[PDB]
């Protein structure tokens, strides 16, 4: 296995009735509650308890990120509550790890992590590529609503050596 | 009688639904999962996760990967297509 | 579908000298809306895959030296190499990815022209083990010549053998851009052993007068 | 480039299927096309097909359509090239390679020989081949090594396990009755072949052969 999560997310709460829970099985139900965007923040540490789904954090390519220290899942142990989170203290690829991460909080809406402005490579902070594009990932309609209607297709990128193959939709 | 079978769904997922499984009775919702391939509905999804938190819902590979499972009503409907 | 012709098929320039080959297709590769080119150029060294070294007609691909440039535009195309190494030795291939099916060139092999070298001969007798098989096979090598073009005869006490010989070129070296030939004449032991005085003479460009290598019973 | 690993070499009896694989490592196929080119022998490339193993929708040549079939595995990270009922004219070497939104294929894999052939797998024969006695030394010795009689393709010859590396000149195999006859030079300088033992390491892994002959003089 790579990149993927056996089970580090729930702790969601249900709120308001805004379709937060439309992408578990999303082949119908979906929407977008209000579209007519703002640039992310330092990244530091997260919180839990309020994030609410896989937390996906862009590096060239998309990854997953499972609680610090490692979380369990199975059943019929005998303890009691479960309260760990993860970490996503990184800078740039290049000099670091990634760029950056995204995921959606506990009431249904996204939060988004990223690094200080200073060409990806030089001065992106999150999954966007440009304004108009963005890095395709399996759960892109549930953190950006709004971009349904991008055009997706298949680049490539360098980041020191190593090729790394994409899926980016774009408006056009 | 289409709307009558989904109506009947309903009931029955009401009666899964009483609390976060049917409790003593997980295993009839787990066998209606098994036999249509799917994992709650759009309408009570919020309540689509016990099933999971308690592994009531069947997973082929609960150790890895990441996505979403299938709406039971989406299936009922599918099988009077 | 797309009719990919180069030019030419077989290419030979010295080292550090500038050298242009040509793809032509049956069909402009030039797309309006985006107004970029279609093409791409594919470098095989012999015995290895294929390598994109420039795509869409002039972007070249990263980690690809700049001596490698792409040019042209609509129908007619060219690779050029300002100047060309020991190491560019290949089989050029033009690829239009235009449209399906994306068809290849028929493909230009590039040589590379050094100094004219004399074939280094070594003959080998038939191996005690062979011997003892039932066979005999007279090895003859040719290493380090240029160019590739050679004759290689095969004599028995002065009499010339055709039959029963097997021919096998290597391709250009990458190092000293020379050629190497080994040809082996296989027979029974009864007839090895039935004559005397075996000899390999090769007529090569370089020389006149054939490279003689003869070895008798003991 | 991105790394992709084929299958070994396959021999196919005529009329009969093989499947073809190709692993990608260090990304995931789901972002890329999967193409298939095949290489016959002194042909150019010829694209066999495509495949999106993000949907699952392939496009193949009107030449290979019936014949080939291309399949993707997200969950391991494969490409699977089908060929059904093949002849003589599908020995060819199988490309696996990589292409982004210009369909260009920017990273290839090492390519799988396919020999389609009713032959016998046969082991091969391995015969040193030591200078001729009596000959005039002068800090040149060229040694031989002869692997006669085997099927098929391909062998690896090494000198000394690989650590002899330069001076190595491995002729290419050329077929006679369905049998492959192969030849290798060694011109190492004559202060150090009698000193220092030189052997030739001959591998065959279609009939499990690994032969280590250790050149001898006379
Ligand atoms: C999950 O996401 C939702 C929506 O993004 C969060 O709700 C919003 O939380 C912020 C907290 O900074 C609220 O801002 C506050 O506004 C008041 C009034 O202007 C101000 O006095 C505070 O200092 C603060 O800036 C924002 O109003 C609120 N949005 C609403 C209520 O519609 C929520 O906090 C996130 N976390 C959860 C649910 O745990
Ligand atoms: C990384 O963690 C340290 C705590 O050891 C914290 O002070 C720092 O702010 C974190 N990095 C960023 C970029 O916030
Ligand atoms: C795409 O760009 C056009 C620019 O004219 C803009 O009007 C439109 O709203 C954009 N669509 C999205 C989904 O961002």
């Amino acid at each position: 296995g790579s990149w993927h999560i056996n089970r580090t997310a729930l702790n969601c709460n249900d709120s308001l009735h805004t379709g937060f829970i439309a992408s578990l099985f999303y082949t119908h139900s979906f929407n977008s509650s209000g579209c007519p965007h703002y640039p992310p923040r330092q990244c530091g540490v997260v919180s839990a308890k309020t994030v609410c789904g896989p937390v996906y954090c862009f590096t060239p390519s998309p990854v997953v990120v499972g609680t610090t220290d490692r979380l369990g899942a199975p059943t019929y142990t005998w303890g009691e509550n479960e309260t760990d989170v993860f970490l996503l203290n990184s800078t740039r690829p290049p000099l670091g790890s990634w760029f950056g991460c995204t995921w959606m909080n506990s009431s249904g809406y996204t939060k988004t992590c990223g690094a200080p402005p200073c060409t990806y490579l030089k001065c992106g902070s999150g999954p966007w590529l440009t304004p108009r594009c963005l890095i395709d990932y399996p759960y892109r309609l549930w953190h950006y609503p709004c971009t349904v209607n991008y055009t997706i297709f298949k680049i490539r990128m360098y980041v020191g050596g190593v090729e790394h193959r994409l899926t980016a939709a774009c408006n056009f | 009688i289409a709307k009558d079978v989904k109506q009947f769904y309903d009931q029955a997922l009401q009666q899964a639904v009483v609390d976060d499984d049917a409790n003593n009775a997980k295993a009839v919702v787990k066998t209606f999962h098994e036999t249509l391939n799917c994992c709650g509905s759009s309408t009570l999804s919020a309540l689509t996760t016990s099933m999971l938190k308690n592994n009531l819902c069947p997973s082929g590979s609960s150790i890895i990967s990441n996505l979403f499972k299938e709406d039971c009503h989406q299936k009922i409907d599918e099988l009077f297509s | 579908d797309i009719v990919m012709t180069q030019s030419p098929s077989s290419l030979a320039m010295s080292v550090g000298q500038k050298v242009t080959m040509s793809c032509k297709s049956s069909q402009s590769l030039l797309n309006s809306n985006n107004q970029k080119n279609y093409l791409a150029w594919y470098q095989q060294k012999p015995g290895q895959s294929p390598k994109l070294l420039v795509y869409f007609a002039s972007t070249r691909e990263s980690g690809v030296p700049d001596r490698f440039i792409g040019s042209g535009s609509g129908t007619d195309f060219t690779l050029t190499i300002s100047s060309v190494q020991a190491e560019d030795l290949a089989d050029y291939f033009c690829q239009q990815h235009y449209s399906t099916p994306y068809t290849f060139g028929g493909g230009t092999k590039l040589e590379i022209r050094r100094a004219d070298a004399a074939p280094t001969v070594s003959i080998f007798p038939p191996s005690s083990e062979q011997l003892t098989s039932g066979g005999a096979s007279v090895v003859c090598f040719l290493n380090n010549f240029y160019p590739k073009d050679i004759n290689v005869k095969w004599k028995i006490d002065g009499s010339e053998r055709q039959n029963g010989v097997l021919n096998s070129w290597t391709d250009q070296d990458s190092k000293d851009s020379t050629y190497s030939m080994s040809s082996t004449l296989t027979l029974t032991k009864d007839e090895y052993e039935r004559h005397n005085s075996y000899t390999c003479e090769a007529t090569h460009k370089t020389s006149t007068s054939p490279i003689v290598k003869s070895f008798n019973r003991n | 480039e991105v790394q992709l690993q084929q299958s070994g070499a396959e021999l196919v009896k005529p009329g009969a299927s093989v499947k073809l694989s190709c692993t990608a490592s260090g990304f995931n196929i789901k972002d890329t096309y999967i193409h298939w080119v095949n290489q016959r022998p002194e042909q150019g490339l010829e694209w066999i097909g495509r495949i999106d193993p993000a949907n699952g929708h392939t496009q193949y040549d009107p030449k290979f359509q019936g014949k080939a079939t291309i399949t993707a595995d997200t969950s391991s990270n494969t490409a699977y090239l089908q060929l059904s009922s093949l002849t003589s004219e599908d020995t060819a070497v199988y490309y696996c390679a990589t292409s982004d939104y210009s369909y260009a294929l920017d990273s290839w894999g090492q390519g799988t020989s396919v020999t389609v052939s009713s032959a016998k797998t046969t082991a091969p024969s391995v015969y040193p081949l030591a200078p001729v006695c009596g000959d005039t030394t002068g800090s040149s010795v060229t040694l031989g090594c002869l692997v006669k009689g085997y099927f098929p393709e391909p062998v690896t010859l090494t000198w000394n396990s690989g650590s002899l590396s330069s001076g190595v000149h491995t002729f290419p195999a050329v077929l006679q009755s369905d049998l492959y006859t192969l030849s290798s030079s060694v011109t190492v300088t004559s202060s150090t072949w009698p000193s220092q033992s030189i052997t030739c390491n001959v591998a065959h892994p279609a009939s499990s052969t690994k032969v280590d002959k250790k050149i001898e003089p006379r």
